[PDB]
C-alpha cells in the first residue's frame, strides 16, 4: 500500500464531455470505527494534466478543468470538455484492449491539490494517478 | 465485590465469559380471558439474570476464581459483574456536572448534560443511576440540544431526588450466586478444569 | 461463437473501489452451482416417479488462486484482507480477531468479448506457501456468496503484479543458530470463517445468496521437514523432545515468517534417510507472528 | 407496533422468520360415550398461535430486535405479525363503499360488494373486519351477483353493527408476546446471539 | 487410613484419579422476595465432597484397591484422600513455634508466625488446623510483619484454644465413603474390572 | 554431521535379557510422535488467536518388519512371543488365551555412531505371510508404548538369522487329497491387544507413556485363492457349497499350517479366468492350529 | 538498528515530500493500549541520501528535519520540492516493465540524537532503506 | 528452551552501540514460571571481538562492560563510536545474503565471572555469535 491506495483509472468516453465528481471526507478509523467528516476545502485548489508517456519529453494532450463546486462539505469536480475528449481520442494508441475492444490507451495523469493559504502551510499532495483510456463511440 | 475477569486481571486470560446469557425475568399475573383478551398485571420486581460459562480453566486461574468466589461466600456481600458486550464506550465525558431533575417516576427520564457529554447512547445500551444499583436498558432515545430524553425498559425503581448521576460506562450488576449450594469442579487428566459455569441473579 | 479459454483471462479483485489485477497468476480454479430442494411425494394414492425440485439458493463458490511472488508485493494484500495488521511491509497476526465479520470484496474473472463472471461477497479463507527447492508460490483460497454474469467490469490497468522474484534457498533459524538439513518449509495461514445462512420464509420462490459471515478463528501454522541429523552422542540441541517455547524464524531473501515463541512437536520417520518433521505453532502468550515482504535488497 | 421483518427492515436479513407455526388453538371438551359416539362442547374462544424461530443474529440485528421487544414490553403495546404466505392480493378496490348488513352473529358474513371490488377471495385466505382485531380464515365463498357469502372458521367475535368494512389485504395479527417472563438470548464467543424464539399469541 | 494413590503405590498405575470432583456442599435456605431481594439463611455445616473416577483395572490393581476398601469397611476407619493439585509447597519451616491466639470463632485466623516460617500462603490454597480434621481454603491473606491474617471459606468449626498449629502442606481429607451400601464392580470377559467409582464425603 | 540411513541399520529385539538380532530383514517401517491437548480459549472479552497446546503423552508407535524365512528359524519366536505354545519346532494356537496381558519386550534400531532409537513395552500384534509364486516373507507388526533415544544398546552378535530358505511351491491338501489350481495362499495370525490408557491427574505436567495392555482375542486365519475348476458335471468334491468342518493343511517344503477342522466359505469371481476364493478359519471345537517350522530336510 | 524494519520511502515528483513519526513508548503488561507519547525535547534527528551503499558514494540530498511538537512525540522528516527535483534528476532510468512510475534514487538513513547537558552522545538509527521516486506528468 | 547462547549482533556504522541485558532466572516448576531476577553481585563481564576463531587472530575491538541496577539484574554492554569505526574498518567486503547492508566483522563472546564470592572463580560464557557491521549513509 505504498502507492496502491491513491491510484485509480479513468476511461473518458469518446464524443461525450467527461466529468468526475469527487467528495473529500476525513474518515477516522484508528480511534473508532464509523466516524467520518467532510474536509473544509476552502483554499484547497486542484490541478491536473495528462501526458502520453512518462519520459522527460512528453506531450500535454489535455488538462483537467478542475473546479470546487462546494467550498465546504469537501466536494470537488475534475472535468474536461468535449474538445479535450476529442483530442485525447485522436491522440491515443491504436492498439485495442482485448477484453474490452472499445478501450484504447491514451496516456498517464496526475492530480495535485495545493492548499495555499495565509497560514504558512502551503503543502501539496498527489491525490490521484493512473492511466487514461479512451472508449470509442459511434453515435458521433 | 468485583468478579475477576481479563479486564481486572489480564494475567489470567482463561477468565472471561465463553458465553453469557442475559435473561429477562419479569414476573407477571397473566390471565387468559375466555373472550381471547390476555390481561397481565406487573407486581413483582424485575431482575436481570446472568448465566456465565467459562472456557477450559487451568489450575492457577481456577484457584484465583474460586478463591474470589469463596471470599464472596464468606463475607456475604454482593458480587458485581461487568458484561463486556455492553462496554462500547459510546459516551465520553464526566457525568458529575449532569443534573437529573427531581420528581421523576416511570420509564421516561429527563437529564440535562449542560453541554458536557459527547456521544449519543443508542437504543439497546445499558443505563444505571449513581445511587440505586438497578440496571436498566435504553429502548429509545431523543435529544433536543443538551437535554436528553431516555426511555428505560424497567420503570425507575426509585423516584429521582435531583442528585442521581447518570452512569453510561462501567455498569456493574449487583448479583448473587445461585449455584452456591452444590458447586463442583472437575479436574481432567489433561490438567484443566472443564465446564465451569455460573448462574448469577441480580439482587434488588 | 465465442469460446472461453482459461489462458485468455484476467482476474481482477475489486476492493475499496480500486481494481487489483493479479498478474503473475500460475493457475486458478473455480466453480459455480445452485442448491435444490428435491423431494419425491410418493403416496398410497399415487406412487409417483417425478420429483418436486425447485432451485432456491446459490451454493457458495470456492475459488482458488495460485499467485507467484512479485516485486511490487501486491500479494501481501491477501494477508491484509485476511485480517493481519500492517506496519510498513510487515504483517502481524493480531492477538485477537479484530472484527466479527471478515473483510468482504468482489472479484472479476474477465475474458474476451465483454464476457465476465462476477463473484461477490468474497473473503480470503486460506493462504499457504511452501518454501522449498522449487519456486515459491502462495495458493490463496477465497469463498464467494453470490456469482453473476455481467457485461462491463473493472480492469486493473495500473495496479498489477510486477516481475516474479528470483528463487532463493530457504533457511530456518533459532535466534541466529541455523537449523541443519532443511528439506521443505511449508507455511499455512487461515481465516476459518463460516457462512451464516439466513434463508427464511420471505425468500420463498426466490434464489437465496449468502451475504454475511463471521470469523471462527485465525491462526498461523508451519510444518518443517528436516533430515534426522545429530552432531553428538546424547545431543541436547537436536533431539525428539518437545519444545514448549523457542524463537523460530523461517527466513528467505524476500520473505521471513517469525514466531517470537513457538511450540514445536517432532515426528521421526524411518524412511530411506531418516526424516524429522516439526509442527510449529505460536504459543499462548507469544508476540504477534511476523510476515515480512522484501521486494529487493531487503 | 409491528414486529421487525425483512419487509420493513431488509438491512437486517437475520430478522426473517426461519419457520413460522400457525397453531389453531380452539379448546373443546370432548367426551367419548361407550356407544361409539364422540361428543364435543365448545365454550372458550379460538386464538391463533404464532411461533417464530430465528437464526444466529449479529450484534446489530439483535440490537434492533431487542430494542423493539423492550419497547413493546415498556409501552405494553401489541406486536403485529405479518405472514408473507398470506399476502396474495386477490380482492382489490375500495372497501369503504361496501356494506355489511347488521345483526350477523353466526359464522358467516353476507356482504353486498356494490360492484366496487374486483376479483374474488379464495378459500383458505385470511379475512378480517375493520372494527375488530380478530383474524378469520375463509373456509368457503359463493358469489351470487354483487352479494358475497364468505364463511369464516372462528365464529364471529362481534355482532356486525353495519359500519364494519371487510379487510382482505394487509392483515396483521394483534399478538401479545408469550414466554416473556423468562426471555433471554445467549451470546457466543464468536459474537453472534443464538437461541431466540418468539412464542406469540393472538390477544384480540 | 490412606486411599491408595500413585504416590504411595506407583506399581499400580490404574489406581490414579482419572478425574476428581471437589464439590462445595453448603446447604442454605434461599428465599426470593417479590421486591427483588434474594435472602439466604445458613444453619447446617459445609462439607467437601470428593468424587473419584477410575479406568479399567487389572486383577492385581483391583485386588489391592478392594482389599483396602474392605479393610476400611471392616475397621470403620476414615479414608484419607490426597489431591495432587493442592500440594504446592509455599510455607516451609516449623509449625510448632507458631502461636494462634485463642477465642477465634469467626471465619478468620490471626496467627503470629514468630518469624519461623518462610514464604507466604497463596489465596485458594488448602489450610487446616492440627487439632481438627476439617479442611479450609484460604480466600485471602494479608501479612503485616510476623502476624498473618488468613481468611477461610468455612466458618471455623472449632474455637481456637491457643494450642492449635496451622498445617499448610501434607493435608488430607478425612473422608467417609458414601455409596458403599451398594458397592460393586463388573468383571469383563477380558479380565479387567470396570465401573468403579468412589463418592467420598468429608466426615470430620 | 551424521546422517541416518535405513540401509545402514540393525534391528535387535531384547527379550528375557538376550538380544535377538533379526538379520535377513527386507524392509521395516516405524514412526514416533507425541499427543497434544490444543484448546483455543476464545472469550467475549478476548477473541484470541493463539492456542493453549501442551504435550502430555507419547502416541504409541506402530513398527512393521518384513523378515525373510531363515534356516535357524529365529522368526518363529514371533509366534512364540505372540502367544502360541511351543512343542519342538511346531507352534500351537491355544484353545484359550493364556494370560490377560501380552508378552512384552524391548526393541532397538541401531545405527552408526552410537545412534539408537529404543522402543519399549512392545508386543507382536500381527503376523501374516503369503505362500505364493514369489519368495515367502512374513510381515510382523508390533506396537510400542514408549520410544527413547539412547547412547549404548544391545547388539545381537550371536543370535542372528541364517541364510534365507530357498523357494518352494506351496500346496494345499485336504487330508492327503491335493486341491488343484492354487494361486496364492495367504495366512494371517493376530493378537488383537488394546492399550489401557491410565492417564490420571497425577501425570499433569508430565509426558505419559502407555505401559500395560490386555489381549482382546487371538485368531488364526487364511485366505486361499484358486481357479474355478470342476472335473465332473455336478461334482461333489469341488463346488461352491460351504464346508462346516473339513481338515485342511497349507503345506510347503519348510512350513505347514494345519487346521484340524476348518470352516470354509467360497466366493466366485467371473474374471478373465474364473477364480474361487476360500475363507478358512478353525471351527469351534477344532484342535489347536499347527504351524511347523522345518529348517532343512524337514 | 532495525534490520527487519526496513521501509522504502516513496517521494512524488513535483511535490514537496512530508513524513511524520511518533515516538510513543508502550507498556501493555498492566493493560492493553497503555501508550505514553515520548518527550522529544532536546532531540535532533538528521539524515542523508547517497547514490550507492558504500564509501565514496555521491550524496544526493539531505532531509530537512524538524521537531513539530516537543513533548508530544511527533517528529517530522521531510525535504522541499527543489530537493525532490534534484533526486529525480539524479535517479536511475532502469524503469520496471510493470511499475513504470518508480525509479531508484539511492539509500537513506536518519539518526536521532540527544544533546542534553548532563548527558552524552545518544545517537541511534531509526530508519533504513531506499528512496524511490514516483514519476509525475502534471508538473 | 535448551541453549540459545548463539545470537548475532548487528552494529550500525557511524552510530554508537549499546546493548541492555535484563538478566533473569526463570524456573518452570510452577506453571506460571518464576520471574525472579538474578542479583548482580561480584559479577564482571568481558568480551572481545576477534576476526575468525583461529589462534593468534587479531583483536578487532573489545566490549566495554557496564553493571547498573544490580538489584533487578539488568546490565549493559557497549562500546564507543570509535570502536564502531575500528570494527567497520576491518570488516570484509562481502555482504550478507539476507541483508545487503551487513558485513561480517568478526566473532565475539561475553563471559560472566564471580571473583571470590565464595573463593571460586565461577566464570562461564553467557552468549556468542557473529558481529555484523551495517553500512550507514548519514556519514
Amino acid at each position: 500500500m505504498s502507492t496502491e491506495n491513491r491510484v485509480i483509472d479513468l476511461v473518458v468516453d469518446e464524443n461525450v464531455p467527461y466529468g468526475l465528481l469527487m467528495q473529500f471526507m476525513d474518515v477516522d478509523d484508528s480511534v473508532y470505527p464509523s466516524t467520518s467528516k467532510p474536509v473544509d476545502l476552502t483554499d484547497f485548489s486542484l490541478r491536473g494534466s495528462i501526458k502520453s508517456s512518462l519520459e522527460d519529453g512528453a506531450e500535454t494532450v489535455a488538462s483537467f478543468t478542475t473546479a470546487i463546486v462546494d467550498a465546504a462539505q469537501g466536494v470537488a469536480s475534475i472535468s474536461l470538455p468535449v474538445s479535450a475528449v476529442t483530442t485525447i481520442a485522436s491522440k491515443a494508441s491504436k492498439e485495442r484492449d482485448r477484453y474490452n475492444p472499445r478501450q484504447r490507451l491514451a496516456g498517464y495523469y496526475d492530480v495535485i491539490i495545493t492548499r495555499t493559504a495565509v497560514g504558512s502551510a502551503a503543502s501539496s499532495f498527489r491525490i490521484m494517478e493512473g492511466k487514461v483510456y479512451i472508449s470509442d463511440g459511434v453515435t458521433q | 465485590m468485583r468478579l475477576p475477569d481479563p479486564y481486572t486481571n489480564p494475567e489470567y486470560p482463561g477468565l472471561g465469559f465463553e458465553s453469557v446469557n442475559l435473561v429477562d425475568n419479569d414476573p407477571m399475573i397473566r390471565d387468559e380471558l375466555p373472550n381471547g383478551k390476555v390481561k397481565e398485571v406487573k407486581i413483582s420486581a424485575q431482575y436481570w439474570g446472568i448465566n456465565i460459562s467459562y472456557p477450559e480453566l487451568f489450575p492457577d486461574e481456577y484457584a484465583f476464581l474460586d478463591s474470589r468466589l469463596l471470599e464472596y461466600k464468606r463475607t456475604g456481600d454482593y458480587l458485581d459483574v461487568l458484561l463486556p458486550q455492553y462496554e462500547a464506550f459510546r459516551v465520553r465525558g464526566d457525568t458529575k456536572s449532569v443534573t437529573i431533575p427531581a420528581g421523576q417516576k416511570g420509564s421516561q427520564i429527563i437529564l440535562n448534560t449542560n453541554g458536557t457529554l459527547t456521544g449519543q447512547p443508542k437504543a439497546g445500551d445499558l443505563f444505571k443511576l449513581s445511587t440505586h444499583p438497578k440496571v436498566y436498558k435504553i429502548t429509545n432515545f431523543s435529544s433536543s440540544g443538551n437535554v436528553w430524553n431516555i426511555s428505560l425498559y424497567p420503570d425507575l425503581f426509585i423516584t429521582t431526588t435531583g442528585s442521581e448521576k447518570p452512569v453510561f460506562n462501567g455498569i456493574l450488576f449487583r448479583t448473587k450466586l445461585m449455584n452456591g449450594d452444590s458447586f463442583g469442579s472437575t479436574l481432567n487428566n489433561n490438567g484443566t478444569y472443564s465446564g465451569i459455569s455460573l448462574s448469577l441473579r441480580e439482587s434488588l | 461463437m465465442f469460446y472461453s479459454l482459461m489462458r485468455e483471462s484476467k482476474i481482477v479483485i475489486e476492493y475499496d473501489g480500486r481494481g487489483y489485477h493479479f498478474d503473475a497468476l500460475s493457475n486458478y480454479d473455480a466453480s459455480t452451482s445452485f442448491q435444490e430442494f428435491k423431494t419425491l411425494r410418493r403416496t398410497i394414492h399415487n406412487r409417483t416417479n417425478y420429483a418436486d425440485s425447485i432451485i432456491n439458493a446459490q451454493d457458495p463458490s470456492s475459488i482458488s488462486l495460485a499467485i507467484n511472488f512479485s516485486t511490487t508485493l501486491i500479494e501481501s494484500n491477501f494477508f491484509d484482507w485476511m485480517g493481519f495488521t500492517r506496519e510498513g511491509n510487515s504483517l502481524f497476526l493480531p492477538r485477537n480477531t479484530p472484527n466479527i465479520e471478515p473483510i468482504m470484496f468482489n472479484m472479476y474473472i474477465i475474458n474476451h468479448n465483454n464476457s465476465c463472471i462476477y463473484f461477490e461477497n468474497c473473503y480470503v479463507s486460506t493462504v499457504d506457501f511452501s518454501l522449498d527447492k522449487s519456486i515459491p508460490i502462495l495458493n490463496v483460497g477465497i469463498e464467494s456468496g453470490k456469482f453473476s454474469e455481467v457485461s462491463t467490469f473493472r480492469d486493473g490497468y495500473t495496479i498489477t503484479q510486477g516481475e516474479v522474484l528470483p528463487y532463493s534457498a530457504p533457511a530456518v533459524y533459532t535466534n541466529s543458530s541455523p537449523l541443519p538439513a532443511l528439506i521443505s518449509a511449508s507455511m499455512s495461514f487461515q481465516q476459518q470463517c463460516s457462512w451464516r445462512e439466513d434463508r427464511n420464509i420471505f425468500d420463498i420462490n426466490k434464489i437465496y445468496t449468502n451475504k454475511r459471515a463471521y470469523v471462527n478463528e485465525m491462526n498461523a501454522s508451519a510444518t518443517l521437514a528436516f533430515y534426522y541429523v545429530k552432531r553428538l552422542v546424547g545431543d541436547k540441541f537436536l533431539n525428539l523432545d518437545p519444545e514448549t517455547r523457542t524463537p523460530l524464524i523461517i527466513k528467505n531473501k524476500y520473505v521471513s515468517i517469525t514466531f517470537p515463541l513457538a511450540r514445536i512437536s517432532k515426528r521421526l520417520n524411518f524412511s530411506d534417510l531418516y526424516q524429522v518433521e516439526y509442527d510449529v505453532i505460536p504459543t499462548a502468550d507469544s508476540d504477534p507472528v511476523e510476515i515480512n515482504f522484501f521486494g529487493e535488497r531487503k
